[PDB]
């Protein structure tokens, strides 16, 4: 006596669904890459300089309290 | 001019490893001899005392030859100090 009830979709119907490639590009450029890069070595480079150059002077010093410990 | 241009898009588009490279190598060939610290880098290692001074025999006609390590005469690091 009551309504035929079935599994059937909901009055209108459903939410659309999305089947479609979604790959973002999210990314810097390639400039700005390289520039970093760049920047990042020239950094390296000149702290590296000096800290070499004063591993040289140490060098010479305790070279020369060899030199005065010698005879 | 323009054969070049294309040449080298051309490899950048197809070899940037290759381009870099080359890039590279040519500015490691080339750098060393327009650097004024080259000097600087030979003095260093001509200023490391790796053996014994040995002391000349006072003749009395060695004015640039100094009597004791503190005296003015002889080569001065003072150069190195500030670099
Ligand atoms: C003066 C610098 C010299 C010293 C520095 C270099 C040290 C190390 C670099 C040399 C290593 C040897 C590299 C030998 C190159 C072989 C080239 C080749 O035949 O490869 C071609 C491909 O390469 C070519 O396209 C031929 C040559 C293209 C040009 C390559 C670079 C030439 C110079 C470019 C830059 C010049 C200098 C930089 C300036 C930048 C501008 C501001 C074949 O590719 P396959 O792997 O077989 O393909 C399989 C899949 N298809």
């Amino acid at each position: 006596a009551s309504k035929v009830k079935q599994d059937m979709p909901p009055p209108g119907g459903y939410g659309p669904i999305d089947y479609k490639r979604n790959l973002p590009r999210r990314g810097l450029s390639g400039y700005s890459m390289f520039a970093v890069g760049i920047g990042t070595l020239l950094f390296g480079y000149w702290s590296m300089m000096k800290w070499n150059r004063e591993r040289r002077r140490l060098q010479i010093e305790d070279f020369e309290a060899r030199i005065a410990l010698m005879p | 001019a323009g054969r070049i241009a294309s040449f080298l898009k051309n490899a950048w588009a197809k070899e940037p490893v290759l381009v870099a490279s080359f890039a590279i190598g040519g500015l490691a060939i080339i750098l060393p001899s327009l650097s004024p610290y080259t000097n600087y880098a030979i003095r260093i290692n001509r200023a490391t005392p790796y053996n014994y001074p040995v002391p000349l025999r006072d003749d009395g006609n060695m004015p640039d030859v100094p009597s004791h390590p503190q005296d003015p005469q002889g080569p001065s690091l003072e150069w190195l100090k500030n670099l």
